[PDB]
């Protein structure tokens, strides 16, 4: 199948028509997405098959064909871009200054941008174009708005 | 059967639309991977 680096839509034909359930990143021969997008199921890329390699429900991440490759981190000061890939719409970069999720185990960057659920897995980038995390796991705040964590895995 | 379709290159766009605020929130993360507001 297609193994070229880049952002991909994650589609299903089980429901009505062809529905976009999420998004992911192909880097160094590995496909990276959020666990809630695929639930760990196998993926198809043309005539080829992508099998899960690593996954974790608590981190809400999963990699296919190999170990997690993305290790860039938000520097805690600079603006970033969400490369949003919404269902039925073209890829579009949105620039923002991330906020912060403060937890009992440390602070995590967060992006306050609202997209349909099928946009989960879109990458968040730094100014060098490095993927610092994926968009799509977060919280609904006091005004009905959506705030996603900047979710990053660990490169072993 | 889920399938993937290429949607683009991963590159920073100079002069992209700039939006969104930067809220600082107290949150908890449970074993199911769900975030929640701590208040
Ligand atoms: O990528 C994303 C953006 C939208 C988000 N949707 C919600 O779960 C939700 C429930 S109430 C408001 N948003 C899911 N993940
Ligand atoms: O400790 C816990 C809390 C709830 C449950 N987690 C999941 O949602 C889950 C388990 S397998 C897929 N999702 C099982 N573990």
């Amino acid at each position: 199948g297609e193994t070229t680096d880049g952002v991909y839509r994650v589609m299903t034909r089980r429901l009505l028509g062809s529905t976009q359930v999420g998004v992911g990143v192909m880097q160094e021969g590995v496909f990276h997405t959020m666990w809630h997008v695929t639930k760990g199921a196998a993926l198809r890329s043309g005539e080829g098959r992508l099998d899960p390699y690593w996954g974790d429900v608590k981190q809400d991440l999963v990699s296919y064909c190999g170990p997690w490759k993305l290790d860039a981190a938000w520097d805690g000061l600079s603006e970033v871009q969400l490369l949003a890939v919404p269902p039925g719409e073209r890829a579009k970069n949105i620039q923002t200054l991330p906020g912060i999720f403060k937890t009992k185990d440390g602070d995590i960057g967060a992006v306050a941008l609202d997209y349909p659920a099928g946009t989960s897995g879109s990458p968040i980038l730094d100014k060098c174009g490095r993927v610092i995390g994926l968009y799509g796991n977060g919280v609904v705040i006091k005004n009905g708005s959506y705030v996603s964590a900047i979710t990053q895995g660990k490169r072993e | 059967d889920m399938y993937i379709e290429r949607a683009g290159d991963i590159t920073w766009e100079k002069d992209a639309e700039v939006t969104g605020n930067s809220p600082r929130l107290d949150v908890a993360l449970d074993e199911s991977g769900d975030f929640s507001l701590v208040e």
